[PDB]
RNA sequence: UGGCAUAGUUGC
DNA sequence: TCTGAATTTACGGGCGCAACTATGCCGGAC
DNA sequence: GTCCGGCTTCGCCCGTAAATTCAGA
């Protein structure tokens, strides 16, 4: 996967709810890992590696 | 290949694997279900006893077929001792009870 | 030779104890002390026992009462050498 | 020697009883000189000489020194045998918690202490402190305090108050523990409690510590103070490349847990200070869980190269533990392998061995040969001889290999077919000749595959060999009762070529004198042997009592049917030759003789068939060209009208009339339709390809064509793959099981451009890896099934039960496919079948239905029969032989003893994985339907529904509002010729008992959507409804009007979630319109992605569609997609949205209506009035405050619980769901599986019972134990005055199922060996290893096959 | 003279 | 302010069989 | 050459226990 910023959805297969998640990771050549994510309550969280 | 009697393997005595090393092919879990499925237990006795892991049963075969007589004595494998002790390297106490 | 065993299935109706009769047969046979009750045609101790079966001179009784007449034979020679 | 396994928590003492020595040094071997250390892990003095009677220093090097010790380093003198049984200790510097019972979830120790397993985690690792003792303080039991709270504790309570840290605390609660005192307060506490979930937590305390009380064990032997440590011999050392030795795991593991504990040790001796040692503390803790089991705590840690150790856990659970690497399936000596080729000259009970290894695997054979001839005295020399391959020893070879069978075995052994004995006959070659024939038992092709060959020893395995595992005995499947011998592909062609006609050929229409005088003509170039003839043919019936009469006609045939017809054998009737002869007519063929003649005449009859195949397929010379695939004339313009059909559809989806599913689904739907008819075209046009004459008028017959001349023989291929070839090959599926709509128009036979070998890639990609990555499941699904029946063999003849289960024919919706012939043969009947015309017993109770009762039973038309079945035996431990019915593999009943549960397993999971690994057979092409959208009667017969609530609309159609409607076409004679499936919202032509005829249609719907109609007329009412948040309205401004679409739980938002959108019909005054005769609104809800094309306030009538919901679409409908539904159903997985049932009968009532969760009420006419249901309001009901109920009523719609209908309808509505349910998708993928295996298989789903009342017996009250058990111990009750107690049966699933058995054996060799060797060691269960799988571990007889007299003999003499 | 890991490949 | 049921979330187990060839197998002080 | 030691995330599915959220009294 090329380094950048890319951003998936994880359709629906959490929650039991059909709720399209969002999450965007920025994935370094060299580095740590960073991920926004989303919940069903749409609250925006983060995640290092 | 073909393999009568070669080499066992140390830390359970059965043949090695592979055609490199003069190894036996694999009797495997579907092949005893097969096995199974017909009436076939002494076949399967000595095919996962005598001719596997039973170093007493296997010796005496092997010399019985060479006095010419075709009958074995079952034997206990030496895997399953195995898997006692490895069990029992474990807080288990697993053993086999009296008749 | 042998090709299907199906006559002796059914002189012993029940596929397994087939095996074991067979077996006891060619056991006696091959250790062996006794002798084929069939004319031999060159055939392994199995085959004859087999081809015994189907003839219909063996089988789990027929066997069963063979062994207790050597049985009592053998104990009665050795009662009569000894005493 | 020994006749069961006990299993307990080994406790210290037991330790050092087991260990001849403590481990001290973490030290294997000095590695300049090779022997062991003096007293580390491999040491001499505690695990015995290395050498065999021999001292470690020299000192005594004989058998005569047996026994002594010798003085100057302590090493009992002795075999080395022994070193491989000599276990170790190791005295932990400090206690230290087994990791297992600490993380087993359910945690032992953390449920024993009623604590949570966070916080014993915290305890344990030296976190945190908890109180013993706490006395008159401040402080409770099993309180925590952290460093800030103990520090308080000890400056506020520094009089008798103990508070300690890790392991050491943990034991100290555990010894500190009186639990048969606990026992009673948690027993009186259950009594007098009220919540449900603390009662759940409850019990499992209380059976937790009635299970430690009933065993030896006690609570603080789960913390580790002795540890064992393995004997040398089983985690050896072998030297690598070099001086360097095998880096072995458990080494490394032991040898950094004798590292921590030393240290410690040694810190603890100079009173080291208080963190260094809890640090230390901590660290052994973790050595120790990760020598247990690594990785279970966290942080697996790695040695050199970064790979987990395989800790003990490691090394016997898993697929490369011991149970499934070393003791279920092993490696076997006298084995060999080669490669397959075909060898067509052997019979069928003989396979060609080559002459290498014939003589590498019968070595000790050939000594004793040797030695019995004198030509060796000595093994030494017998051994040179046969190596040097002297021109003696191949004589004795030829001797030794007469009558000594060898067995066969193919790689994927799915079924028990894939391993079957042969008479070797020697060969001079490296490869194994293996007989055509058997080749489809194998699914053994001759492109590159393998066979291992298998040496029987013993005279009991050759008998078993030649009297149950040669190929001649196995002419029928195990999982159905057809051939498995029928020949291929090769000689059914040479077959079909032989017997067929052409209206002109040389020799036509000459009398013949006999089948010899039609070869003798064939043979002399005077005759074709296609060409109509007459033949005096004499054939014999066997009508009369064993007795052969002949017959002598004239049958008109032609010269190849006459030549074949001198192999026939004598019994079969001519007819059987005179057809052309396909793959399935010779099938029939050979099940026919071997029905009527027996078992040596078909083999005999199947070798002459192959032989005369192979030869006139020779001779035929049927080749393949390219101008055989001749293309449509029709092609095209199919192909012009399907490409208008998806531009016009495509047109309308632009104005917006069609959503993009719907017109993704029409445009699947209407390329199908063109495949379809490109592919009858192709056929039309191929197989009346041939029109000859040169003796008059012109006249059609079916073609010669080569492509058609093997796709009609059934030979290779079927119409999917000839169509691929010449006409247009549709539409292909992604590996998601996603059909790409973009079609291909090209065969093969033109080009195929990039663009369109671009589509193609994606079907190939999909068949591939079905392949390779979804055959996992089918594996794991077989495993599964043989694991949960593997013990259920066949003990008695006959139980005398009547009960059993009715077998009729079924019909899924469209014409028969089983008829009730294939569902009720060779299966004893329960009651006597009463003839259809007046109460006259047409068979009698107990008699086995062969094909002569079934012919007798078509003949006179019988629609159900009740047979006996397997899962409603009376036998305990095992099935007789009357209820499971025909063997399937002999035309007999089953034989006492033969293990009918592996044979079940083996039959319903080899095909899954065989058409998994066969997907890629057709390219990617996706199989399809047409979508139905009508249904045409094809018979005269009167119609009748079922499961029916219909409304008449406007234009007096009838439309079904009902879910599961049936519409049965009824025979003048009451028999039902025809059924279908009738979706909800379909029009019907006709109604219900109305007569039609053949050829017209009786209803028709949309299949892409359904549709919301109603039941009534009035306006329309958007309620509870908010634009934004519960549906999206789309507006058309220029027409004025809008439209809406409900968006589902996904889309809508999560503030103010619970809005539920529906339509309420109400009267012009605005009042809803009650439904007729009740007391409930006429609103109908609309779900998720619901497309209203209405306008609020819009007049309707009844029989209107309100809404139309897209259905979605369905992907290729082929196995890889539907053994998933398979492993659902023997899982006894609850589905999403369960349909709900009445559990008792009576009226019914609705109750308070709470908080839109309403309540239902069943009162009985005098029974238990006041059950009550929570029922969601926001579901549909089917029953409505007014009518009668009987229990296992649908009271909504949907999918059914299998546990509901167990519960409900009982054991044979449950079983008879499971088996139509599977075998609707195994009848999809054309699999052909015997019901009996089915139901045995549920019959081991439901093989626990839990206990309702006590009764008279020795049960507890809520508990689960083996159905079997409770109904014997409540027959001995019955036997006696007492009252047996009364149960409830469970249904479980497959891997529940086998993981919950008595034997703790099988389900360790099972998944989650960790889990079920916990819970054993913690109840102290003991197992009579009286399955197979406990047997095959153990390495003793199986009571299934010929061991079943050894098992018996040795109950009868225990 | 037997073990583990990685890579490649064959038959399903 | 408490208490039970149902729902959600976290986390542990499972993920077919058999076979053949090759290389590489520990990094840091005396 | 001979002797001695403790930085990777990224899969799909399902069963079961723990934690939360309703839904009340
Ligand atoms: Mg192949
Ligand atoms: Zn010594
Ligand atoms: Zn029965």
């Amino acid at each position: 996967r090329s380094p950048g910023v890319f951003f998936d959805s994880d359709k629906g297969k959490t929650h039991s709810s059909g709720k399209v998640l969002y999450n965007a990771r920025i994935i370094p050549y060299r580095g740590s890992w960073l991920d926004f994510e989303f919940d069903p309550k749409d609250n925006l969280f983060v995640r290092i590696d | 290949h073909a393999r009568s009697t070669g080499s066992y393997s140390l830390v359970t005595q059965q043949p090695l694997g592979g055609k490199a090393q003069f190894g036996g092919q694999r009797f495997g879990e579907m092949e005893v279900w097969a096995l199974e499925a017909y009436g076939a237990a002494y076949t399967l006795q000595e095919m996962l006893t005598v001719k596997s892991d039973d170093v007493n049963g296997r010796t005496k075969m092997y010399k019985n077929i060479v006095d010419g007589n075709h009958q074995m004595e079952p034997g206990m494998p030496e895997s399953f001792n195995v898997l006692l002790k490895e069990i029992r390297s474990l807080g288990i106490n697993i053993e086999l009870e009296d008749e | 030779a042998r090709v299907t065993v199906q006559d002796a299935v059914e002189k012993i109706g029940n596929r397994f104890d087939l095996v074991l009769v067979a077996a006891r047969r060619a056991r006696q046979m091959q250790v062996g002390g006794k002798d084929p009750l069939v004319p031999e045609e060159n055939d392994k101790t199995t085959v004859i026992a087999l081809r015994e079966i189907e003839e219909g001179l063996i089988n789990n009784q027929i066997l069963d009462v063979r062994e207790r007449q050597e049985q009592q034979e053998q104990e009665a020679a050795e009662l009569q050498a000894v005493t | 020697e020994f006749d069961a396994i006990k299993i307990a928590l080994a406790s210290p003492d037991m330790i050092r009883s087991w260990s001849f020595g403590e481990v001290k040094k973490p030290e294997t071997i000095n590695y300049r000189t090779f022997k062991p250390e003096r007293d580390g892990l491999f040491c001499a003095r505690i695990f015995g000489p290395v050498k065999d009677y021999e001292c470690l220093c020299g000192k005594y090097k004989r058998l005569k020194h047996r026994g002594v010790i010798c003085e100057k380093c302590g090493v009992e003198v002795t075999q080395t045998k022994v070193r491989r049984e000599r276990m170790g200790h190791i005295e932990l510097a400090s206690p230290t918690a087994h990791i297992w019972f600490l993380k087993s979830l359910p945690s032992r120790i953390g449920l024993l202490l009623d604590m949570p397993l966070r916080d014993i985690e915290r305890v344990l690792y030296f976190e945190s402190y908890v109180v013993i003792e706490g006395g008159m303080t401040n402080l409770e039991r099993q309180q925590i305090l952290t460093e800030e709270q103990y520090l308080d504790a000890l400056e506020e309570f520094g009089d008798e108050f103990d508070a300690k840290m890790g392991a050491e605390a943990i034991q100290a609660l555990l010894k500190s523990m009186d639990l048969e005192q606990e026992c009673e307060q948690l027993r009186e506490e259950l009594n007098e409690t009220n919540s449900e979930t603390k009662r759940k937590k409850l019990t499992k305390r209380i059976k937790l510590l009635e299970a430690f009380v009933q065993s030896g064990n006690k609570p603080e032997w789960m913390i580790l103070t002795v540890l064992p440590v393995l004997p040398p011999d089983l985690r050896p050392l072998v030297p690598l490349d070099g001086g360097r030795f095998a880096t072995s795991d458990l080494n490394d593991l032991y040898r950094r847990v004798i590292n921590r504990n030393n240290r410690l040790k040694r810190l603890l001796d100079l009173a080291a200070p208080d963190i260094i040692v809890r640090n230390e503390k901590r660290m052994l803790q973790e050595a120790v869980d990760a020598l247990l089991d690594n990785g279970r705590r966290g942080r697996a840690i790695t040695g050199s190269n970064k790979r987990p150790l395989k800790s003990l856990a490691d090394m016997i659970k898993g697929k490369q533990g011991r149970f499934r690497q070393n003791l279920l399936g092993k490696r076997v000596d006298y084995s060999g392998r080669s490669v397959i080729t075909v060898g067509p000259y052997l019979r069928l009970h003989q396979c060609g061995l080559p002459k290498k290894m014939a003589l590498e695997l019968f070595k000790p054979f050939i000594y004793g040969k040797l030695e019995l001839r004198g030509l060796a005295t000595t093994i030494k020399a017998a051994k040179k001889m046969v190596e040097r391959e002297e021109a003696v020893v191949w004589d004795i070879l030829d001797e030794v290999i007469r009558e000594h069978p060898v067995l066969l075995n193919r790689a994927p052994t799915l079924h028990r077919l894939g391993i079957q004995a042969f008479e070797p006959v020697l060969i001079e070659g490296k490869a194994i000749q293996l007989h055509p024939l058997v080749c489809a038992a194998y699914n053994a092709d001759f492109d590159g595959d393998q066979m291992a060959v298998h040496v029987p020893l013993t005279l009991e395995a050759q008998l078993e060999a030649r009297a149950l595992m040669m190929s001649t005995n196995n002419i029928l499947s195990p999982a159905n009762g057809e051939p498995i011998i029928v020949p291929s592909q090769d000689v059914v062609l040479g077959l079909y070529y032989m017997t067929r006609d052409c209206v002109n050929a040389k020799g036509e229409g000459m009398v013949l004198t006999g089948p010899k005088e039609a070869e003798r003509l064939y043979r002399s170039g005077l005759a074709s042997l296609h060409a109509r003839v007459k033949v005096r043919i004499t054939e014999y019936e066997k009508d009369a009592n064993g007795e052969l009469v002949a017959k002598t006609s004239l049958k008109d045939t032609t010269v190849g049917r006459a030549i074949l017809w001198m192999i026939v054998p004598k019994g079969l009737p001519y007819s059987i030759v005179n057809q052309a002869l396909g793959k399935k007519a010779i099938s029939k063929m050979l099940n026919t003789c071997y029905r009527i003649l027996g078992l040596k005449p078909t083999v005999i009859f199947a070798d002459q068939i192959m032989y005369t195949g192979f030869a006139y397929a020779a001779r035929s010379g049927a080749s393949v060209g390219i101008d055989d695939m001749v293309i449509p004339e029709k092609k095209h313009e199919i192909i012009s009208e399907a490409e208008a059909e998806v531009a016009e559809i495509q047109e309308q989806f632009q104005s917006g009339l069609v959503t993009a599913g719907e017109r993704y689904n029409k445009v699947i739907d209407i390329w199908a339709a063109a495949n379809d008819r490109v592919s009858k075209a192709m056929m039309d046009n191929l197989q009346t390809e041939t029109v000859i004459n040169r003796d008059g008028q012109e006249e059609k017959q079916v073609s010669f064509n080569s492509i058609y001349m093997m796709a009609d023989s059934g030979a290779r291929g079927s119409a999917a793959q000839i169509r691929q070839l010449a006409g247009m090959r549709g539409l292909m599926a992604k590996p998601d099981g996603s059909i790409i709509e973009t079609p291909i128009t090209a065969n093969f036979r033109e080009g195929l451009n990039v663009l369109q070998y671009f589509i193609s890639t994606h079907g190939a990609r999909k068949g591939l890896a079905d392949t390779a990555l979804k055959t996992a499941n089918s594996g794991y699904l077989t495993r599964r099934l043989v694991d949960v029946a593997q013990d259920l063999v066949v003990t008695e003849d006959d139980c005398g039960t009547h009960e059993g289960i009715m077998m009729t024919p079924v019909i899924e919706g469209g014409d028969v496919k089983e008829p009730l012939r294939d569902r009720v043969l060779g299966r004893v009947t329960a009651e006597d079948v009463l003839k259809p015309g007046t109460a006259d017993i047409l068979v009698p109770r107990n008699t086995l239905l062969h094909e002569q009762w079934c012919d007798l039973l078509e003949e006179n038309s019988v629609d159900a029969v009740k047979v006996r079945s397997v899962v409603s035996c009376d036998t305990d431990f095992g099935v007789c032989a009357h209820c499971y019915g025909r063997d399937l593999a002999r035309g007999h009943i089953i034989n006492k003893g033969e293990a009918i549960g592996v044979i079940a397993a083996q039959s319903i999971g080899e095909p899954g994985t065989q058409l998994t690994m066969r997907t890629f057979h057709i390219g990617g092409a996706a199989s399809r339907a047409a979508a139905e959208s009508s249904i045409q009667v094809k018979n005269k017969g009167s119609i009748k529904l079922s499961n029916v609530k219909s409304v008449v609309n406007s234009s007096g159609k009838l439309v079904i509002t009902s879910r599961n409607t049936e519409l049965k076409l009824i025979d003048e004679f009451g028999r039902t010729k025809e059924s279908y499936k009738v979706p909800y919202g379909a029009v019907l032509a006709k109604g219900d008992g109305e007569q039609v005829a053949g050829g017209e249609t009786v209803a028709n719907w949309d299949p892409h959507t359904m549709p919301v109609i109603t039941e009534v007329s009035g306006f329309v009412r958007f309620t509870d409804m908010i634009d934004g948040q519960t549906i999206t309205r789309q507006t058309d401004e220029l027409t004025g009007l809008s439209s809406l679409v409900v968006l589902d739980s996904a889309e809508r938002t999560a503030g103010g979630k619970d809005l539920r959108p529906a339509l309420k019909i109400v009267d012009a005054q605005g009042n809803d319109v009650l439904i007729p005769g009740t007391d409930m609104p006429a609103q109908y809800f609309l779900p998720g992605k619901a497309i209203v094309q209405l306008e609020d306030g819009v007049q309707i009538s009844s029989g209107d569609t309100l809404a139309r919901i897209p259905q979605e679409s369905g992907g290729t409908k082929d196995i890889t997609g539907g053994l998933p539904r398979v492993a659902d159903l023997f899982e006894a997985r609850r589905p999403k949205e369960p349909a709900i049932l009445a559990e008792i009968s009576g009226i019914v009532s609705f109750g308070k209506e709470t908080k839109g969760k309403r309540r239902l009420v069943i009162t009985p006419v005098d029974g238990s009035d006041p059950y009550e249901e929570m029922i969601p309001k926001w579901r549909q009901l089917n029953v409505f405050e007014g009518e009668r109920v009987e229990r296992g009523d649908v009271i909504s719609d949907g999918p059914e619980a299998p546990h509901d209908i167990l519960r409900l309808r009982g054991v044979h509505a449950v079983t008879r769901y499971i088996v139509n349910e599977v075998q609707d998708v195994y009848r999809l993928q054309g699999v052909k599986i015997n019901d009996k295996h089915i139901e045995v298989i549920v019959r081991q789903m439901l093989r626990k019972a839990t206990i309702v009342n006590a009764g008279s017996s020795d049960f507890l009250e809520g508990e689960q134990v083996e159905y079997s058990r409770v109904k014997i111990a409540n027959r001995e009750l019955e036997a006696n005055g007492k009252v047996g107690a009364t149960y409830s049966r469970d249904l479980l699933g497959i891997t529940k199922a086998s993981l919950a058995t008595e034997s703790f054996i099988s389900a360790a060799s099972f998944q989650e060996t960790t889990r079920v060797l916990t819970e054993a060691a913690v109840a102290g269960k003991r197992d009579e290893l009286r399955g197979l799988k406990e047997n095959v571990i153990v390495g003793r007889l199986i009571p299934a096959g010929t061991g079943y007299a050894y098992h018996q003999d040795r109950m009868r003499r225990r």
